[PDB]
C-alpha cells in the first residue's frame, strides 16, 4: 500500500497466480503474466536454453547441471572400462616381448 | 450416471469432461464455479468505540465528610479532597473555612456516535466453503448452491451433486478478527473482562445500548489548587482512536489467493485457492442412445496458428465425413489442453473449427467427435502478449511444458551416454571373456 | 499462592490435599466436582415427522388438455390422464365421451400433530466441559462454575482458579444425532437433501412452520380405471415411523461412563472419565503462620479393624503429646488412603480417632498432624459386602494392591533367584582365576 503523489512510475512483478492493483477510488484490476519469456522452444538449443532460463531459471540450471553431469561420468567410465580392457588385452603380450602380436 | 471428477477452486474457467456410459453417446458436462463462500462461525464478544468520559458535577459538603460507595458504572473513580474551597460565580460556595469536602467523580461511557463508529470482536472458528455451480450436461443447464463438506448435496433434486471435501483448508482470517464500517482487520483483541488501559478495547460492551459496560481507562483525579471549582484529571488516550492510528491495512486488501472479504456475515468471497472432488448423479432421461447419436466415418484434425497462454489461441480444424446430420460432443483428452466449445453439429461431411487453449509449447493431444479419436500435433508458439487480464484456463505439467524438440535434445545427450555406458559394459565383458580365455 | 493438583472427575467423592508453605501453617484444602456439565456445539440440519400426504381436488377439462407447470410445494407429483369420464352423486361429470383429461395431483406436508412428535436432526462438535466445583480451604467453604480448556479463570471473591485441559477427550455424542421429545439418538441421518423414501427423512424442514419443506417419498399416481372420480396414488411407508420400529435405545440409557443426557442445551451432566489439572490463587489471609500452628512433640497411630471398602472402612488413633491446644489440618499422604476429617482439635496430650477408606490390603501409609510424619501399619481384611452402593474414593495402584506378604514371597522367589545367578557369576570369577593360575 502507497500513498502517491505527483507523476511517478511504480514497476509491479505479475506472476502466474496474477496482481490485482486497486488505484484510488477505481475498481481493482487484475492481471496475470502469460510465459512469453524471449527465445523459442521450437528452435536451435540455445533459444530453448535462454526461453527456460527466463521462465524457470533454477529448474533449468538443474537440468543442464544434470546434463553435464551425465555426460562427464558416461564418457569418465567409458573411457575407464576401454582403458581398462585395452590393459587387460595387452598385459598378456606385455609380459612375453619376444611375443608375436597378432 | 456417478461419475467422480476433481475441477479448480477458481471462479469461471469452466471445466469440460465427457462422461462415456458404454451403451450410450458420449455426453458433454462442463462445471463452473461462478462464485465461492468461505463462511466461518463467528462468536460475538464485545463492541468497542471512543469512550465519552463523562465527569458529574462536583458534590462538596462543608464541615463534613463524604465516601461513595462501589457502582456499576464503567471505570469508577471516587477521590475525596478535605481541603478545597470552591469559588463559583458570586464568590465562595459555603460556609467553612478549611475542613471542607469535595468528592471529585469520574466515570466513562460510550459515545454519541458510536452508533456508526464502533469496532465489534468476533472469534472465529474453522470455515465452510460453498460454492455456486453451473453444471451443463447434453442441452440442459443448472444452476446449484453445494457445500463442499463432502456429504451435503445439492439445492437443485434432480442433479445431485456431492462436493468433495477441498484439498487445502485456508481460512483466510485469524482465530480474532474486528470489524469496523465494513473492513476487517486480524487484531489479537484484548478478552472480555481483560482490559488493559490505552490500547484497543479500553471500553467493551456486549451492544450499543447495553448497561454492563466495562472499562479500565488509566484516569486519575488530582487535587483542585485553584479557586474555581473543578475536577482535573488525567486519562488514557482513547484506545480504539489508538489502534485507529495503527489499524494497518484490512483484509479486503491484504487477503491471498484474491477474494474479497464482505460483513453482513462476514464471509470470503471468490477464493481460489485448491481443488474441490465432485460427483454428479447425471439422470438417465440426459443420455441417449449411441443408435440416434451420428457416427463419424473419418476425422482428422489440422491445427493452425497455436500459441499457448490464457486465451484460447488457436484453432483446429476437423475434417470429418460422417454418415448421419445432427450434434455432436467435442472433447480434448488432455489435462494441458481445452477446448472452447463442447457441442458442434456435423453435416455429412466438411470442416468444423474449433478454439482451445494450452499451457505446452506442443499441440500433441487427442480431440474426440461423436466418441472417435484423432491425434493432433504442431509447435505453439510462445506468446507474444506479455500479460492478459483473464486468468489461465489450465494448469502446467513437468511432462508437457518441455517442447518436443527439448524433449529430443536431453533424450539424445542421455541416450548418448547411456550408449557410452552400453559400450563400456560390453568391451569390459569382452576383456572378462578374453581373461576366462587367459 | 498457585498452588496446582489434579482432581479426578467423579461427581462427589472429595479430593484432599495439603498446601504446605515454608513459612506458613499447612493449609488443608479438598475440590469436590459438584456437577459437570459437557455441552457440545449443535447445529440443526432439519426437522422431521410424519407426512399428511394430501391431495387436492381432481381437476377435469372435456374437450380439452391440461398440462402442469411445477410447483414449489414438497414431493410435487403430477400426471395427466386423457381417456377419463368421471362421475359423482349425480352421474356424468362432464360433455365429452372420450375427449377428456384429469390432472392427478399429489404433494407432501407435515402431519398436523408434528409440533410435537417430530425429531430433530443435530451435528454436534467437540464439546466444552463446565465444571460446578465445592473448595474448601483452611476453614471456609465456596463454590465455583469454570470451564475446563485451561485458559479462562473461574472467579469467586478472592479466589482464581485455572482448570486444566482434561486427560481425554470423551463426547459421548456421535457426530450425527437425532432429539425426539427429550431422547437423543446416535443416528446417521442423511444430509439436508439427501431425501430416501422409507427412511428418517423423508420429509425435512428448517423449521415446523418453513414453508420450504423438501421430501422424495416414492409416491405415484395410477390411471384412474373407474366410474368415481378418483385419484389413484401408492406411497412409501414414513420413514419417521420407520425409525420409530428401529429406534434402538436411546443415548439416556446407553452412553458410557454414567451419565445424563438432556436435550434443552443438549448438555451430559455428571460425567466421570478423566483427571481434571487445577490450579488455585489461594489467598494469603487463609494461612496462619507457624507461630500459632500448634506443633506436636511426638505423634504415634494405630489402626484397628481395618478394610478396604468403598465405604470408609477402618479406624486409626492418633496418640499426641501437642504444646498448645487448637484447630489442626490432619491428611493421609498416599494415594491410597483417603481420610474422613480434614480438621481435627489437638489438646496438650491426647488421642483423636479417624476413619480412612483405602484399596490396599495393607495400611502402609503416612499421616500428618499439624506438619509432622508418622507411618503405622497392620492388617486390613477384605470385605464381606460384594457391592456397595457408593463409589470408591480412591483407584487401585499395583504397588499398593499387592499384599505385602505377597511382596515378601514374591521378593523371595525372585531373590533366591537371583543369589542362585550371583553363585554363578561367583564360581565362573572363581573359574577365571583359575585358568589364570595355570
Ligand atoms: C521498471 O521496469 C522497467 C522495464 O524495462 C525498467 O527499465 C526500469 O528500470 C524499472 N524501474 C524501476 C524504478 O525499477
Ligand atoms: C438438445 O436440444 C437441442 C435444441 O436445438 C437439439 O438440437 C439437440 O439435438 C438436443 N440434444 C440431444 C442430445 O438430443
Ligand atoms: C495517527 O495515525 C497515523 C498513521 O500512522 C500516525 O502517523 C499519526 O502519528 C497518529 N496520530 C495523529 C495525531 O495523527
Ligand atoms: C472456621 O470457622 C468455623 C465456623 O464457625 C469455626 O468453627 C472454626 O473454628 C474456624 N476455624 C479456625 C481455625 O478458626
Ligand atoms: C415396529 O417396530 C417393532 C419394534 O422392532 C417391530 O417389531 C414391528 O414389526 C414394527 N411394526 C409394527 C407394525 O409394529
Amino acid at each position: 500500500a502507497e500513498w502517491i503523489t505527483g507523476t511517478t512510475s511504480r514497476n509491479f512483478s505479475v506472476g502466474r497466480e496474477g496482481l490485482e492493483y486497486v488505484w484510488g477510488n477505481h475498481e481493482p484490476v487484475r492481471v496475470w503474466a502469460q510465459e512469453s519469456a524471449p527465445g523459442d522452444p521450437h528452435g536451435w538449443p540455445h533459444e530453448i536454453i535462454i526461453h527456460y532460463y527466463h521462465r524457470h531459471p533454477v529448474y533449468t540450471v538443474i537440468v543442464l547441471c544434470g546434463v553435464a553431469l551425465a555426460i562427464l561420468v558416461g564418457t569418465a567410465s567409458s573411457a575407464a572400462c576401454i582403458a581398462k580392457a585395452r590393459r587387460d588385452c595387452l598385459t598378456p603380450y606385455a609380459l612375453a616381448p619376444n611375443a608375436t602380436v597378432p | 450416471f456417478e461419475h467422480a471428477t476433481t475441477v479448480p477452486n477458481v471462479p469461471g474457467i469452466p471445466y469440460k469432461a465427457l462422461v462415456e456410459r458404454a451403451g450410450y453417446a458420449p455426453l458433454n458436462l462442463e462445471i463452473t464455479v461462478v462464485s465461492s463462500e468461505l463462511t466461518p462461525s463467528t462468536n460475538k464478544e464485545y463492541v468497542t468505540c471512543k469512550f465519552h468520559t463523562v465527569i458529574p458535577s462536583p458534590q462538596v459538603k462543608c464541615c463534613g465528610s463524604l465516601e461513595c460507595k462501589a457502582s456499576s458504572k464503567a471505570d469508577y473513580t471516587c477521590r475525596v479532597f478535605g481541603g478545597v474551597y470552591p469559588f463559583m460565580w458570586g464568590g465562595a460556595q459555603c460556609f467553612c473555612d478549611s475542613e471542607n469536602t469535595q468528592l471529585s467523580e469520574a466515570y466513562v461511557e460510550f459515545a454519541p456516535d458510536c452508533t456508526i463508529d464502533h469496532a465489534v470482536a468476533l472469534k472465529v472458528h474453522t470455515a465452510a466453503l460453498k460454492v455456486g455451480l453451473r453444471i451443463v450436461y447434453g442441452n440442459t443447464t443448472a444452476h446449484l448452491d453445494t457445500f463442499v463438506n463432502g456429504v451435503t448435496p445439492g439445492s437443485s433434486r434432480d442433479l445431485k451433486v456431492i462436493a468433495g471435501p477441498i484439498s487445502a483448508a485456508f481460512s483466510p482470517f485469524d482465530h480474532k478478527v474486528v470489524i469496523r464500517k465494513g473492513l476487517v482487520y486480524n487484531y489479537d483483541f484484548p478478552e472480555y473482562g481483560a482490559m488493559k488501559p490505552g490500547a484497543f478495547g479500553d471500553i467493551q460492551a456486549s451492544s450499543l445500548d447495553a448497561t454492563d459496560i466495562v472499562a479500565r481507562t488509566d484516569i486519575r483525579l488530582l487535587k483542585p489548587s485553584v479557586k474555581n471549582i473543578h475536577v482535573p484529571y488525567t486519562q488514557a488516550v482513547s484506545g480504539y482512536e489508538m489502534w485507529k492510528n495503527n489499524s494497518g491495512r484490512p483484509l479486503q486488501e491484504t487477503a491471498p489467493f484474491g477474494c474479497k472479504i464482505e460483513v453482513e456475515p462476514l464471509r470470503a468471497s471468490n477464493c481460489a485457492y485448491g481443488h474441490i472432488p465432485i460427483s454428479i448423479d447425471i439422470p438417465d432421461a440426459a443420455f441417449v442412445r449411441s443408435s440416434e447419436s451420428p457416427t463419424i466415418l473419418e476425422v482428422s484434425c489440422t491445427v493452425a496458428d497455436c500459441i499457448y497462454s490464457a486465451d484460447f489461441g488457436g484453432s483446429l480444424t476437423l475434417q470429418y465425413k460422417a454418415d448421419r446430420e445432427g450434434h455432436c460432443p467435442v472433447h480434448s483428452h488432455s489435462t494441458t489442453a481445452v477446448l472452447k466449445e463442447a457441442t458442434t453439429h456435423v453435416t455429412a461431411t466438411g470442416s468444423i473449427t474449433l478454439h482451445f487453449s494450452t499451457s505446452s509449447p506442443q499441440a500433441n493431444f487427442i480431440v474426440s467427435l461423436c466418441g472417435k479419436k484423432t491425434t493432433c500435433n504442431a509447435e505453439c508458439k510462445p506468446p507474444a502478449d506479455h500479460i492478459i487480464g483473464e486468468p489461465h484456463k489450465v494448469d502446467q505439467e513437468f511432462q508437457a511444458a518441455v517442447s518436443k524438440t527439448s524433449w529430443n535434445w536431453l533424450l539424445a545427450l542421455f541416450g548418448g551416454a547411456s550408449s557410452l555406458i552400453v559400450v563400456g559394459l560390453i568391451v569390459l565383458v569382452c576383456s572378462s571373456m578374453l581373461i576366462n580365455t587367459r
